[PDB]
RNA sequence: ACCAUAGUAGGCCUAAAAGCAGCCAUCAAUUGAGAAAGCGUUAAAGCUCAACAAAUUCACCAACAUAAUCCCAAAAACUAAU
């Protein structure tokens, strides 16, 4: 990892480039002739948003998430870890990850309402005033379709709408 | 399916088949890399229209002529030559000076008259350059006067 | 450096560029000169000295710029990208001026 | 094949060993040699 | 009112000389000189129709200069729909 | 650097004289004084008459069913003949004139009486037949930017397709019905007739394959 | 705005973005292209 | 400020369009051209299209290069023709030997334009001809006075047909 | 992203038609660039797109307003289901 320093001495800046050690991917995968990362390691079609773990090495130190060609993750599974990140900020989960700026903590604001598996995102939805009857009825959606390929033990779909 | 083909490894890769462009420009490299004494590479400065036709100008007073390959097949081409050396300068954008019976007095001064046209190296006769060994190539005497003063001091 | 023009490269007095071709961290810095060294960017002063110092064994790819304020910015280019290089001159431009 | 290394002005310290060998193989001969040398020198340069 | 200055009509002298190559006052029309003075390059351009597609050779930058041109011209008319 | 890949090269196509669309009736010349009942068998299920090409590349393929009136004759060759090069493109009817008519009774009155008077005339078509069939020496690219336009503004639904999409969309419906992996399929239902299922359904449907609903041509079904 | 239903790029320089749930046509140079899906 | 491409027969600029309107705009006076390019050229004969550069500059003044005559006027002295062909391909204007365009070369290879890049003469010759084959002028490799002559009067011929041919094309437009 | 130079106001046409009413041809310098794909000008000028080089995640297509007394079971994405 590689990081960058602006200094100012007297007048003159000075900017350069230092590199901090990496640490490196685990010597045994089971799947060794895998070609994305996420099907290397058999994590195919079983993660979730709650899997901290492996949310955490796909994104940057303020919230982002990496680009696609430097974790070279399929466009399939990179959307779909795309989709577990948003739903993990907006869960409450990854508390160290947010940008740090002293003067906005010190107003607070209405306590945060705990929620999961939030599709959309809270300030872009509107309430539903005429719900409908059963014939034609507003279904509000919970999760993303990006994750109904998981694995189902108990056999029943996932109900991504209501 | 079972497992989805991106997943699995790549099929065979498929033999790729070079153009009569491609091998157009591999002879031409070859040519420019054998009949040629001088070989002086440079860096593509974006210059004015008008003024990169005067420079052309210039240096065809003095025979010096000029080409441009992209790296596409040059950087093949070199790797597999005696020249692999000047691979670390044809990395980014690059510009080759070609000339007969090498003369880099009246080469230089025209690099020099513009101050923003690096010049990065190269090979003359089979050996490998920097811009102070092309320097202090200019301020060597010809062949005759060298070996004239061979025998004086022998 | 279509950037750089449309920013008013006036105020810069002086910049020169160090860097060793032979080197393998070097790219950036090469890039760097070839956007700064543009005929747009250089038609924006006509007083303007853009110098372009080749070493072989300097092993010091660097950058020195001269502001009209009278500022001194110098970065060392070795690890930076190029993006990164022209961004912090870009910005530097329109706080000193 | 490869060619050289293009050594800098920095550390400019390692001449080419040819000259070197012939330097040896020019001392390790006797002066009427040497005439002989310079006279062919002097006839073909 | 501005027009080309009046031109030679007779075949021989045209056939001869040419007159519009002369553009001094004080100058004079330059005489022909035997066709076997004349180099031997002038003589092998291709004076009839532009070679086509298929005169030229792969291994050649003629053909490489003419289908070129082609790509261009193949862009342009799909470029037609712009609705920019 | 990159690849220069050949070009299309269109040099055995000939233009035929009056490049552009030729007009059409608003009524044909004899009329017919004989009100005939409003066959609708002439839109429902697929089309047999004009599915393939005769000598142009490109077409207009009519998904749905529907009528032509001499509105849409209009709107087909104002757009097709200002946004074409004559030099270049020929264009050819697939469908005949107005003929059939169309009977309108008259404003606000009770029902009975008899059929009215013959208001307008009207084209039958099917799915799955050609409306507008161009050839020329040009690229499908172009001539599918101004062919949409025309094929939108049609009542029923329909694409711009040349003579290689055609083929695709046909190679394609067949495999995804060779490689079904679904054991029961509208065919096998209906033709052997199980659960008593042809209480239900039409005669017709045994043909249809239940890929055609009244006029409307559902291609995805299977 | 002009609220539309299909968004089509007038010039060049017009940039799709989407904000508040739905996609919004915003163009620098002519203001009068900035449209808004319903 | 700019540059001008302005063609102006040699010592004939008068004070008008289309050197007025075009070199009045950038606040040059015409008098001045007057004098400087009329003065410029005194061995050249006037009529003859001469491309010249204009470099307007910023406090008004003005600097001007002359460069070799037009491709057209050329070959249609060559051919001796008054004008180019309406219809290029469909009929040949004028009938030329190999010698008016190579002869033409050496006078276009010192123009600035040729000049500088330092072209080969085979370089010009094909321009002359690529030239030739747009402005209806055939190249030929080697005739005689009688090969030319005939030409001249089947040119006349369908010239004079076309001459008359447009007179009665106005008489139609005009009374309709 | 980057980047634009030759014959040449091509012929004809028009009051003027300079790649850019129309007609006709569509050759040609340069490693590289269409007698022009779009904008613009009274006409020019000018901007942009194809071609140089540089360089290389992916990118066909899929957007559609509202009714009148008060919305309308409550609620729920996995402990094993022919
Ligand atoms: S390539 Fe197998 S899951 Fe990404
Ligand atoms: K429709
Ligand atoms: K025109
Ligand atoms: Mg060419
Ligand atoms: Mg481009
Ligand atoms: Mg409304
Ligand atoms: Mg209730
Ligand atoms: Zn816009």
């Amino acid at each position: 990892f590689r990081e960058v320093v602006e200094i100012l001495d007297g007048k003159t800046t000075i900017i350069e480039g230092r590199i901090t050690e990496t640490p490196q991917e685990s010597p045994n995968p089971p799947n060794p002739t895998g070609q994305c990362p996420i099907c290397r390691w058999n994590l195919k079609h079983k993660y979730n948003y709650e899997d901290v773990l492996l949310l955490s090495q796909f994104i940057r130190p303020h919230g982002g998430m990496l680009p696609r060609r430097i974790t070279g993750l399929c466009q399939e599974e990179h959307l779909k870890i795309e989709e577990c990140v948003k739903m993990a900020h907006r869960a409450g989960l990854l508390p160290n990850h947010r940008p740090k700026l002293p003067e906005g903590f010190v107003p607070k604001s209405k306590p945060r309402l705990n929620r999961y598996l939030t599709r959309w995102s809270p300030r872009s939805v509107k309430p539903i005033y005429n719900k409908g009857h059963r014939w034609n009825k507003v279904r509000m959606p919970v999760g993303s379709p990006l994750l109904k390929d998981n694995v189902s033990y108990s056999g029943r779909p996932l109900l991504l709408y209501h | 399916p079972t497992i989805n083909p991106r997943c699995l490894p790549p099929p065979p890769t498929p033999p790729q088949e070079e153009t009569g462009l491609v091998r157009l420009l591999r002879r031409e490299i070859a040519a420019v890399f054998r009949d040629n004494r001088m070989i002086a590479v440079c860096q593509h400065v974006a210059l004015s229209a008008e003024d990169k036709l005067l420079l052309r100008h210039q240096l065809r007073k003095h025979k010096i002529l000029m080409k441009i390959f992209p790296n596409q097949v040059l950087k093949p081409f070199l790797e597999e030559s005696k020249y692999q050396n000047l691979l670390p300068l044809f990395v980014g954008h690059n510009l080759l000076l070609v000339s007969e019976e090498p003369k880099v007095k009246e080469m230089v001064r025209i690099l020099k008259g513009i101050p923003f046209l690096p010049l990065l190296g190269g090979c003359i006769d089979d050996t490998i350059l920097s811009r102070q060994g092309f320097i202090n190539y200019s301020k060597l005497p010809s062949l005759a006067l060298v070996q004239g003063e061979l025998v004086g001091g022998l | 450096a279509a950037a750089l023009a449309r920013l008013g490269l006036r105020a810069v007095k002086q910049v020169r560029v160090q860097f060793c071709p032979f080197e393998k961290n070097v790219e950036s810095t090469r890039t760097f000169l070839q956007a700064v060294s543009s005929e747009k960017v250089r038609c924006t002063n006509l007083n303007c000295s853009v110098i372009a110092d080749v070493r072989h064994d300097g092993s010091e790819p660097c950058v020195d710029v001269l502001f009209g304020d009278g500022h001194r910015l110098i970065m060392r280019g070795a690890h930076l990208t190029a993006q990164e290089m022209l961004t912090a001159f870009a910005s530097h431009i329109q706080a000193r001026g | 094949e490869a060619l050289a290394g293009a050594p800098l002005d920095n550390a400019p310290k390692e001449y080419p060993p040819k000259i070197q060998q012939l330097v040896q193989d020019i001392a390790s001969l006797t002066l009427l040699e040497i005439s002989d040398l310079n006279e062919l020198l002097k006839k073909t340069l | 009112a501005l027009k080309d200055p009046e031109v030679c009509t007779d075949p021989f002298r045209l056939t001869t000389h040419a007159m519009g190559v002369n553009i001094y006052k004080e100058g004079q029309d330059v005489v022909l000189k035997p066709d076997s003075e004349y180099p031997e390059w002038l003589f092998e351009m291709n004076v009839g129709p532009p070679k086509k597609l298929e005169e030229l050779d792969p291994e050649t930058r003629e053909y490489w200069r003419l289908l070129r041109k082609h790509n261009i011209w193949r862009h342009n008319r799909l470029s037609k729909n712009r609705k920019f | 650097f990159k690849t220069l890949l050949p070009v299309p090269t269109f040099e055995d196509v000939a233009i035929p004289e009056k490049p552009k669309l030729r007009f059409v009736e608003r009524v044909p010349l004899v009329p017919k004084v004989r009100r005939e009942r409003k066959n609708l068998s002439d839109i429902r299920g697929p089309s047999t008459e004009a599915t393939e090409f005769t000598e142009g590349r490109f077409a207009i393929l009519a998904l749905g069913g529907g009528y032509l009136h001499w509105g849409h004759f209009e709107m087909m060759r104002l757009t097709i003949n200002r946004s074409m090069d004559p030099k270049n493109m020929f264009a050819l009817w697939r469908v005949p004139a107005p003929f059939k008519p169309i009977t309108r009774k008259g404003m606000g009155q009770r029902m009975g009486g008899g059929k009215g008077a013959i208001d307008h005339y009207v084209t039958p078509v099917k799915a799955g037949r050609l409306i507008v069939e161009m050839g020329g020496r040009c690229e499908f690219k172009e001539v599918q930017g101004f062919l949409d336009l025309v094929a939108h503004k049609l009542p029923f639904p329909a694409k711009a397709v040349s003579r290689e999409t055609l083929e695709k969309m046909r190679k394609d419906q067949e495999e995804r019905e060779r490689n079904n992996q679904n054991p029961w399929t509208f065919e096998r239902i209906a033709t052997a007739n199980m659960l008593g299922i042809r209480k239900v359904l039409s005669p017709y449907d045994l043909t249809h394959k239940g890929r055609y609903w009244g006029k409307f041509y559902t291609p995805e079904r299977v | 705005f002009k609220t539309k239903g299909v968004l089509k790029k007038r010039c060049r320089d017009c940039y799709l973005v989407k904000r508040r749930g739905r996609w919004f046509i915003y163009c620098k140079t002519n203001p009068k292209h900035k449209q808004r899906q319903m | 400020s700019g540059m001008i491409r302005a063609i102006v027969r040699a010592g004939q600029a008068r004070p008008g369009p289309p050197l007025g309107p075009i070199l009045g705009q950038r606040g040059v006076s015409i008098n001045q051209f007057c004098k400087e390019f009329n003065e410029k050229t005194k061995d050249i004969k006037e009529g003859i299209p001469l491309p010249t550069k204009i470099f307007v500059k910023p406090d008004r003044t003005f600097e001007i290069k002359i460069g070799q005559p037009t491709v057209s006027y050329f070959l249609k002295a060559a051919a001796g023709i008054e004008k180019g062909a309406r219809h290029t391909g469909k009929e040949v204007a004028g009938l030329v030997t190999l010698k008016h365009v190579y002869e033409i070369a050496r006078v276009k290879a010192q123009d600035d334009a040729f000049a500088l890049q330092d072209v080969p003469l085979s370089s010009v010759v094909r321009s002359i001809i690529g030239s030739a084959r747009s402005l209806g002028i055939r190249v030929v490799k080697d005739l005689s006075s009688e090969e030319l002559a005939a030409f001249q009067k089947e040119r006349a011929l369908f010239l004079a047909a076309q001459r008359e041919a447009d007179l009665a094309a106005q008489a139609e437009a005009a009374k309709k």
